[PDB]
């Protein structure tokens, strides 16, 4: 029987799995974040940070539960894209491998709201604060990239 | 690759140092191995150990590997570099310094599946120019051309000076490590069926 | 260096997941690994899974044939041994401007 | 040495009186080969039953 409890999407049981020719590793830095220095050689070099439902990196005793349900649950977080319009997310149900396209969302002041920008092709719709809460280190203001 | 100071790159050596910082904080020793081999796409060339034919040593990986020639001294400096970047952030916390020398030998056809099985690497044209420089002589006639076969008398003074100079590599490379940093322990690693069963009469006196 | 900061998971369902973690006690071995193998996890995992099994005093590790080391590729004319390993964009924009 | 892990009770029996063996000589330190072979069998040490 399972006698400790583990939050989803925890910092530490992140995993990086990428093609040859490149290197990279994964390094947590806090109690919400983690960095995954890299370093690149070619075109088709293709990156992914996965959280899997499934453990198998685990010996038997430390093994964490199974659900595939992830129903009324939202995750929001900061990230460094090359290409900020064009980030994407690959999530894998058993029958097939879909694509979904992530979009950067602006702080409204005068309505208090997380309004998305990108209006012309994005989704239409506006969260409340208290969705991101930051308490750690924030990226610095060199490594972003600058979108609208 | 001979210029640069440092040889390992940036994800592995942080990954490293925060390694270290968690053995450091529960009570524990760390060993460090670094091998001959070096993946065969990224390998210079002139490094690369060669077959009896111009084809290059190889192992059995899907990814193929190729293996530094003892005799050679840049590869020995880059290999030595690599221990001494690991041994110095080991040496910024307050840890005990101990490294391994690992895998040293020259390389046989046994491991290889086709192309070139059973096939020694001895012949290279900067280890047999060092033959022809010193000690005189010339590198013998009809080349072994496989491990399992019978070996004729006026070979056996080549392999000889092949096993002297592998010991002489191993050598270098702790003389290098440790005079860089004081207090190291180097150590080795036999492993004990072919030291007491070779292979063959020209691995054991070739390797060993 | 990609940064992943301040994840914060919010909504109504199953946030958290149950886990096993069952210490034992010590015995006389000590653990060693290789790099190519771990490369995938956090430096975290590794360390205190193995410490929370009980391995001791030693840690032996093999840095792999593949990752350590830098790199660079590169494009080698057959004629000639000349290598090509930058990049250009050739483009002629010209800017139309008036009424 | 555990490698295509169907082999794995035959090869650990093995190792237990490997280690069996080096105990009885006397060596201080013993190390299984690898964290991913023993994290991938399951290896736990444990007093055998008596019976």
């Amino acid at each position: 029987t399972y006698n400790t409890k583990l939050n989803r999407f925890d910092p530490e049981y992140w995993v990086v799995d990428y093609n040859a020719l490149m290197v990279a590793t994964i390094i947590p830095y806090g109690s919400k974040s983690f960095k995954v220095p890299c370093q690149w050689r070619t075109n088709k070099d293709f990156l992914g940070v996965r959280w899997m439902t499934e453990d198998t990196f685990d010996h038997h005793l430390y093994r964490y539960e199974t659900d595939p349900n992830y129903l009324g649950l939202i995750l929001a977080f900061r990230h460094n894209p090359d290409e900020p319009d064009k980030f994407t997310v690959t999530i894998q149900t058993p029958e097939k491998a879909y694509t979904y396209r992530l979009a950067p969302y602006g702080f409204n002041n005068k309505t208090r709201r997380w309004e998305c920008l990108d209006t012309k092709y994005g989704t239409k719709r506006t969260y409340q604060a208290d969705i991101f809460v930051a308490t750690d280190e924030d990226i610095p203001e060199s490594e972003m990239t600058e979108v609208y | 690759p001979v210029s640069e100071p440092e040889p390992i790159n940036m994800p592995t050596m942080e990954f490293y140092k925060r390694f270290l910082s968690l053995l450091h904080e529960r009570d524990m020793k760390f060993v460090n191995s670094v091998a001959y081999e070096i993946l065969n796409f990224f390998m210079p060339d002139e490094w690369k150990q060669l077959n009896w034919k111009g084809d290059p040593a190889l192992s059995g990986w899907y990814p193929p590997s190729s293996f530094i020639q003892p005799t050679n001294k840049d590869a020995l400096d880059f290999v030595s570099k690599a221990q001494c970047q690991i041994l110095k952030e080991c040496q910024n916390l307050g840890m005990e310094l101990y490294f391994q020398i690992g895998e040293p030998w020259w390389w046989d056809g046994s491991y290889n599946t086709g192309e070139g099985k059973n096939a020694p690497c001895i012949y290279d044209p900067k280890t047999m120019a060092l033959y022809k420089e010193e000690t005189g002589n010339d590198v013998p006639t009809p080349w072994i051309k496989d491990i399992f076969a019978p070996v004729e008398e006026h070979q056996w003074p080549y392999v000889d000076w092949l096993c002297t100079k592998l010991g002489q590599s191993t050598n270098y490379i702790r003389d290098y490590v440790k005079g860089k940093f004081p207090d190291a322990q180097a150590t080795l690693l036999f492993f004990t069926p072919q030291i007491m069963s070779p292979a063959s009469e020209l691995t054991g006196r070739l390797n060993f | 260096v990609k940064w992943f900061t301040n994840l914060t998971v919010s909504g109504s369902g199953r946030k958290q997941l149950g886990q096993r973690k069952y210490p034992q006690v010590v015995m006389g071995m000590g653990m060693t690994s290789g790099f190519d193998d771990g490369y995938n996890l956090t430096p975290e995992r590794q360390v205190k899974m193995a410490y929370g099994l009980g391995y001791r005093d030693w840690w032996t590790t093999y840095i792999g044939m593949s990752h350590y080391w830098k790199g660079l590729t590169a494009f080698q004319d057959k004629e000639t041994g000349e290598l090509i390993t930058e990049q250009t964009v050739l483009d002629y924009p010209i800017l139309f401007a008036g009424e | 040495f555990v490698l295509l892990p169907e082999d794995a009770k035959k090869i650990w029996a093995d190792v237990d009186k490997a280690w069996g063996l080096a105990l009885e000589a006397g060596i201080p330190h013993i190390y299984p080969w690898s964290y991913t072979q023993v994290m991938r069998d399951g290896v736990i040490y444990a007093v055998p039953k008596v019976c």
